[PDB]
């Protein structure tokens, strides 16, 4: 009866979950595991560019901790 | 890297509304007693693969169009501005997050009657010309009341980035400070994409019947998947859902789920009413919509102000 | 008066509405008591550096260290 | 946006039905009064048999004319069903169009099972009715009827009170009781305008 | 809860083709898998099925042979098919088969 | 050639402009005109005027220029030389001050105009927690009241003249 | 060999994706559009089908003549059916649109359909019922199935 | 004897207006709409499945014409012209001659089934009962000139459906 | 450089299915029709209320602009003034509309 419509809103509902999970999985691939940075503001590029200046990967996303102090 | 990104946006919107035409089918069938296609495939499901496949190797009128720039421009322009008004949404992480997205969305839908104008002028029938006429000026009134809603509903959020949405909404949603504005915010993205109980150009002409099977289909992915972003529009501005950062899929779920019963209620009020008259749309926006929009715009102005809640701006 | 309220309310309650909801919003920043909030929460949001001030010999009111007593406090914005 | 003048074009069904029925006798002209009006099909056979009995000097057994009105109001259901559904589909709502066929449906098997055609029965014939009722047909019309009452109500539900419906008809079309009169309207055209008038009342028949 | 009675009357509803492999085969030949009490078959091929619980209209069905006059009949069914004495039976003129 | 992207953008503006300033059609110009209107909203978007690039995409383009077309469309009735000729003419001085100024890199016609690209005279410091145009358009009401005052007084005298004057009567 | 084979079954797939997508143009002329419109009704369904309710005559693919056409009304059908895009179909429903029916010998009525447009399909009846018109347009979904465009392109 | 539809006078009082009032600023009436449309959506819908399921009919049902025979071989018309007198869309052409048996036969039976409005006028004129409208339905042809029945094809037409004619008949002719 | 990959994108999917729409069914052989609406020989009157609503939607639009950067300007040390001048702006624009409501101008497109 009226669930005979359920395998089109099913077929709908995977195909709006899959740009969702498609760009989450790629930010976390393309940014050493963990989310993409948001520069809103200048300040906020200003400290992304530090990390890729600091890193001496030229990749902002290894981040280097306390080991790299003397 | 991006470019698949970019693709993984794009072909499921495809895929998306031609499944939307199902469903429309389905459940605009089975609200009035009968069944939608269930003979094609199993419970229908290999419809809009026939029905494309038949639109694409159909013959094509070619009209006699005073010019054939605008008719060629008229899809070009509303496939790009349905595909390219996707890109700035939330879902919970952005394609492009950019800090105006929502002032982006509201330029591309001002942008989006050019398609209705150069389709009716580029007809050669001026009766196709005076639907256009009458579409665009629909299309317009709504747009004012739908910059003025997204203005009163942003200054409670506080900035145009579109996804500190779903932290202004941690706690509760904003249907619940926002009804009205919730209420006038449907019925005006209901009226903006030509949707029942405010199309008129199937109602005594059309501008895009001169189109061709291919254009026409063109046309329809265009407002199809216009309508389905609109209603993902409205769940995040409204009907935010619990974000967690370490696991994106609880909130792909979540609003997938409060946009497919937004754009279910969509067919459901299709088939309830009958036909709005052209005046008696531009009554109920000039003289209704209006005067509660700006009524509701200086509550919302001066309700932070008295109340100690204005948002950060970060 | 009561009986042109009442035939608006019948024949044009959007208006009504309207006209009463501005009202409102015109009339009530004047009587609640949180504007000055408002402010003083604005004022208080340090988009720029607090830059010293060169200490001439005489300045008791102006701390010398952020964690000093003196100097503006916040425990009404953490409460409120 | 206004309209200042209107020419309604006919003739475009013109089948040139009563030259025909001259070249034909009485039993054979009876089917082309079904196709006049045919979705009041069973009505228009009760006027020309009503016409033929007048002129013949004879009247239908008092059985027979129960089923003529019996029948005759079961075509008033099927007219104003299709009257009004239709009215709403071309406004716009077109979902009670599709709930009230389903009942259309069910009165077109009344139709078949006691002539043998869905539409067009040729049934009421000058002098009664062509065939009897089968047995159990009545208790089928019992159980029809039994029900009906709430399928209005859910046509009425979607339009009486709804301000759609309301807007594209509390002021459209307003037509005054003198001038009803001399442009020859009749039905609910005139009962529409608050005209005391029906003949089923003032001239009554079988 | 009677949702489970719901899928245990789709499983009997799948069992009762003769598996899935002809609860497929009824369901892309005929596009519906209710079953029903076999009233019979004729010469053709045709089988000939009532189920009483179901509203006027869907209480008789058939579903159609394969072959039918040399002519393969698998996917091409017609309405034409169905013999004169289960004709009467199949369109409600009589409750005898 | 990428750090030349805002001049290379530069040069489709000015195309577009001769896309409407030998005026083929109402409809044409109105075209280059969204054209040149799109290209002058990237070229403010790569200065970091994101706001006012979004105030000519949704109120010029998307507010004004529909109704100029509109009103198009209730002229110009539907069914040369000059228009051509003045569009290669056009074309052609532009190309001859692209060539001068990429050979010699300072040219002259009534101001002096450098050669290099638009990257050099870019400010090297950081705003903040804030975009400082952003903050200058929100000082419209804290700041610009009279500037307020008397656009608004503007616009209401103007949809009083607008429907004054068209009356006839 | 192997292009006769794949010309075979892009025929197959261009005969199912236009015979499983019918959009028809109804002409409601008379008796016969009553009972098309209770074709369309929720007990015999043609939507389900994937045969839409009254598409439009510039999308169309099969027109249903379903009436009577008098002299008046002809050249609106001929110019109807000159614009609509190939493929096009014609379904004859009635006696009136097959051979004039009752009004045959009538001086303003075309005596059948046929003489106007080529016609497909002739559904008789007076009305044809619901489940005939149903039955009629199935078979006319058999007649596109076994259509043979491309095997008869490659054989030329 | 009369009602007065649409004679109503709404209560001037608050209460009532204020009801109003919430009633076009809420929308309760649209509500309703929607709550009868979304109710309508979980019933099981009306629709069979042609053509494995066929709507129920009548045994007075008119469709496809049959030329009967008596249960010994013998066709049962006698050319006696009632059909084709009594036939109001002039469908039926009928010529005779006696055959070798000295027997009143026919010699031509056609049925112009395009010009026939499928009345049963025929079967009801006929004093043997040998020209009936049948039970089928699905016959529809794809030229023209199939529709132009001669005597061979009602013959044929009344021996494929003799089964279901001869029950329909004794199931209906008490009745006439 | 993301933004314009996007749009380059999606307007090159634009055209390529704009130009198989157009031209994949060109290849096919058919007939062709010849050169031949309600109002074809008639010309187009002008209508006031059109433009005149044209002209409407533009003012609001450009009000809308001058109403638009509040978000950002809520976050002011004037408060006062942020709030007298918004609720001017405002009520400017309901004055606006009231005054083309008296003076019949939303008549007949209301
Ligand atoms: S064939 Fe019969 S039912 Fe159909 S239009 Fe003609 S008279 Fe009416
Ligand atoms: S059913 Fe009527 S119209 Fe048809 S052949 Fe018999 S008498 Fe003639
Ligand atoms: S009425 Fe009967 S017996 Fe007489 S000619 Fe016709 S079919 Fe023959």
């Amino acid at each position: 009866m009226w669930f005979e419509v359920l395998p089109g809103i099913a077929v709908m509902g995977v195909c709006l979950f899959i740009p969702g999970m498609a760009t989450a999985r790629i930010h976390r691939f393309s940014n050493g595991g963990r989310e993409k940075r948001v520069a809103h503001y200048s300040y906020q590029w200003y400290l992304m560019e530090r990390d890729r200046r600091v890193s001496g990967v030229n990749r902002y996303y290894v981040s280097k901790g306390l080991e790299n102090i003397d | 890297m991006f470019m698949i990104n970019v693709l993984t946006l794009i072909i499921p919107i495809l895929l998306a509304v031609a499944f939307l035409t199902l469903v429309e089918r389905k459940v605009l069938g089975y609200m009035q007693f009968r069944k939608g296609p269930n003979v094609v495939g199993p419970y229908g499901l290999l419809q809009p693969i026939a029905d494309a496949i038949k639109l694409f190797i159909k013959e094509p009128l070619r009209p006699a169009t005073s010019s054939i720039s605008m008719f060629i421009l008229a899809p070009i322009l509303a496939l790009t501005l349905a595909l390219t008004m996707w890109i700035p949404l939330p879902m919970p992480y952005p394609l492009i997050n950019m800090n105006l997205g929502v002032l982006f969305m509201l330029a591309m839908s001002s942008l989006a009657v050019y398609s209705i104008l150069w389709s009716g002028w580029a007809s050669n029938s001026k009766y196709a010309l005076i639907g256009a006429l009458r579409a665009v000026a629909q299309t317009i009134s709504y747009e004012v009341t739908l910059a003025i809603i997204l203005l009163s509903v942003l200054l409670m959020n506080g900035s145009f980035t579109l996804s500190t949405l779903i932290i202004t909404q941690e706690q509760v949603w904003l249907i619940f400070p926002a009804w009205p504005l919730a209420m006038m915010w449907f019925i005006s993205t209901l009226a903006e994409t030509n949707r029942a109980p405010f199309d008129l150009t199937e109602g005594e002409s059309g501008f895009n019947v001169e189109y061709a099977a291919g254009p026409f289909a063109l046309f329809f992915m265009a407002e199809y998947a216009n309508i389905i972003m609109m209603n993902i529009f409205t769940t995040t501005l409204f009907l935010g859902a619990f974000h967690n950062p370490y696991m994106p899929e609880l909130y792909t779920i979540n609003f997938t789920i409060k946009s497919l019963l937004l754009s279910i209620t969509f067919l459901w009020i299709r088939a309830s009413y009958p036909r709005f008259r052209y005046d008696q749309l531009m009554h109920l926006l000039w003289k209704n919509f209006l005067p509660l929009t700006l009524a509701l715009c200086m509550w919302h102005v001066s309700l932070p102000i008295l109340l100690s809640s204005i948002p950060p701006q970060t | 008066v009561a009986a042109f309220l009442k035939n608006v309310w019948a024949k044009e309650p959007v208006l009504v509405a309207s006209f009463a909801i501005a009202g409102l919003a015109v009339i009530l920043p004047t009587l609640s008591p949180y504007t000055k909030y408002s402010l003083m929460i604005n004022r208080a949001t340090p988009y720029n550096y607090p830059v010293p001030l060169r200490d001439d010999g005489n300045m008791p009111d102006v701390p010398s260290h952020p964690q000093d007593p003196q100097g503006p406090s916040l425990e009404w914005l953490k409460r409120l | 946006e206004m309209v200042r003048k209107c020419d309604p074009h006919i003739g475009l069904l013109h089948r040139g039905t009563e030259k025909l029925i001259e070249y034909k006798t009485y039993l054979q002209a009876l089917p082309y009064f079904d196709r006049l009006d045919y979705v009041s099909m069973m009505c228009n056979e009760q006027a020309y048999s009503l016409a033929v009995e007048k002129l013949l000097n004879i009247q239908p057994p008092p059985r027979a004319q129960w089923i003529r009105v019996l029948f005759g109001e079961i075509t008033r259901l099927l007219n104003h069903i299709m009257a009004v559904t239709t009215h709403a589909l071309d406004i716009g709502a077109m979902t009670p169009f599709f709930w009230m066929f389903e009942e259309r449906e069910k009165m077109f098997e009344f139709y078949e099972r006691v002539s043998g055609a869905r539409m067009h029965a040729a049934y009421v014939r000058p002098g009664g009715v062509h065939q009897d009722l089968p047995l159990g047909l009545m208790d089928d019309i019992y159980e029809f009827s039994k029900n009906f009452s709430l399928r209005i109500d859910e046509l009425e539900e979607m339009l009486t009170n709804n301000r759609i419906w309301r807007n594209r008809t509390v002021d459209i079309g307003v037509v005054t009781a003198e001038d009803a009169l001399n442009y020859g309207f009749s039905g609910v055209m005139l009962r529409g305008s608050g005209i005391q008038w029906d003949l089923r009342k003032t001239q009554p028949y079988d | 809860m009677e949702l489970l009675q719901v899928l245990k009357r789709g499983l009997q509803q799948v069992s009762g083709h003769g598996g899935l492999r002809g609860y497929l085969r009824v369901l892309f030949r005929a596009n519906d898998v209710r079953v029903g009490t076999l009233v019979g078959e004729d010469k053709y091929g045709n089988k000939y099925y009532e189920d009483n619980k179901q509203f006027f209209g869907r209480h008789r069905w058939v579903i159609y042979t394969t072959e039918m006059n040399g002519k393969n009949t698998f996917w091409d069914v017609d309405g034409s098919m169905v013999p004169p004495e289960w004709h009467r039976w199949l369109h409600c003129m009589t409750d005898d088969p | 050639m990428m750090t030349y992207i805002v001049f290379i953008l530069s040069i489709i503006f000015v195309m577009g402009f001769v896309g409407f300033s030998s005026k083929p059609s109402p409809i044409y110009g109105g075209l280059g005109l969204i054209v040149s209107g799109g290209v002058g909203c990237g070229i403010v978007l790569n200065f970091g005027g994101s706001f006012l690039g979004l105030m000519v995409f949704l109120i010029y383009l998307g507010g004004m220029m529909v109704v100029f077309g509109y009103t198009t469309a209730m002229a110009t009735e539907q069914y040369n030389k000059v228009v051509l000729g003045t569009f290669i003419t056009g074309l052609l001085m532009e190309f001859l001050m692209v060539y001068y100024v990429l050979k010699d890199k300072e040219v002259e016609i009534v101001f002096k105009f450098n050669g290099m690209g638009d990257w050099v005279i870019y400010d090297t410091g950081d705003s903040g927690f804030f975009s400082e145009e952003a903050m200058g358009i929100a000082a419209l009401y804290s700041y610009g009241t009279w500037l307020v005052i008397v656009t608004g007084w503007s616009l209401l005298i103007g949809v009083v003249v607008i429907m004054e004057i068209t009356r006839g009567n | 060999s192997r292009g006769e084979y794949v010309v075979a079954k892009l025929d197959d797939l261009i005969n199912w994706a236009r015979r499983s997508s019918l959009w028809p143009m109804t002409f409601g002329l008379a008796c016969c559009a009553v009972e098309m419109m209770h074709m369309a009704a929720p007990r015999y369904d043609m939507d389900r089908f994937g045969v839409v309710f009254r598409a439009s005559p510039r999308q169309s693919d099969v027109m249903i003549v379903a009436g009577t056409l008098t002299n008046k009304m002809a050249p609106a059908l001929r110019k109807v059916y000159d614009q609509m895009p190939e493929p096009r179909y014609v379904v004859s429903m009635g006696s009136c649109a097959n051979g004039g029916g009752y009004y045959h010998y009538s001086y303003s009525v075309v005596r059948g359909c046929d003489r106007i447009v080529p016609v497909d399909i002739y559904v008789p009846g007076c009305p044809p019922t619901a489940e005939a018109l149903l039955y009629g347009i199935l078979q006319l979904q058999k007649k596109i199935k076994r259509e043979k465009r491309l095997r008869i392109w490659y054989r030329r | 004897t009369y009602k007065y539809v649409n004679l109503r006078e709404p209560s001037m009082d608050m209460k009532s207006v204020t009801d109003r009032a919430a009633q076009t600023l809420l929308w309760t009436e649209l509500i309703r709409g929607l709550g009868m449309t979304l109710s309508y959506l979980f019933r099981e819908p009306a629709t069979i499945n042609y053509p494995f399921e066929k709507g129920p009919l009548s045994p007075r049902f008119r469709g496809e014409h049959a030329l009967r025979r008596y249960p010994s071989g013998e066709e049962r018309c006698i050319a006696c012209k009632l059909c084709e007198a009594v036939c109001p869309a002039q469908a039926i052409t009928i010529e005779a001659e006696p055959r070798a048996d000295g027997s009143r036969r026919t010699t031509r039976y056609d049925i112009d089934m395009t010009k026939c409005i499928y009345c049963g006028f025929c079967q009801e004129a006929c004093p043997v009962d040998a020209i009936v409208e049948g039970p089928n339905f699905e016959f529809s042809t794809e030229t023209h000139e199939e529709l132009l029945y001669n005597k061979e094809k009602l013959l044929n037409n009344g021996d494929k459906w003799e089964a279901e004619i001869a029950a329909n008949i004794q199931a209906d002719y008490l009745y006439r | 450089m993301n933004l314009m990959i996007t749009l380059l994108t999606n307007f090159t999917l634009a055209t390529l299915l704009v130009t198989i729409a157009f031209w994949l069914p060109q290849l096919n052989v058919y007939s062709e029709k010849t050169s031949p609406d309600p109002m074809g020989s008639a010309r187009l009157p002008f209508s006031m209320k059109f433009f005149l609503v044209a002209i409407t939607f533009l003012l609001f639009d450009l009000e809308i602009a001058l109403l638009l950067p509040l978000p950002w300007a809520s976050q002011t040390t004037n408060l006062n003034t942020m709030l007298t001048m918004a609720l001017l702006l405002i009520f400017l624009l309901a004055v606006s509309l009231a005054y083309e409501w008296t003076q019949k101008g939303l008549e007949w497109t209301e």
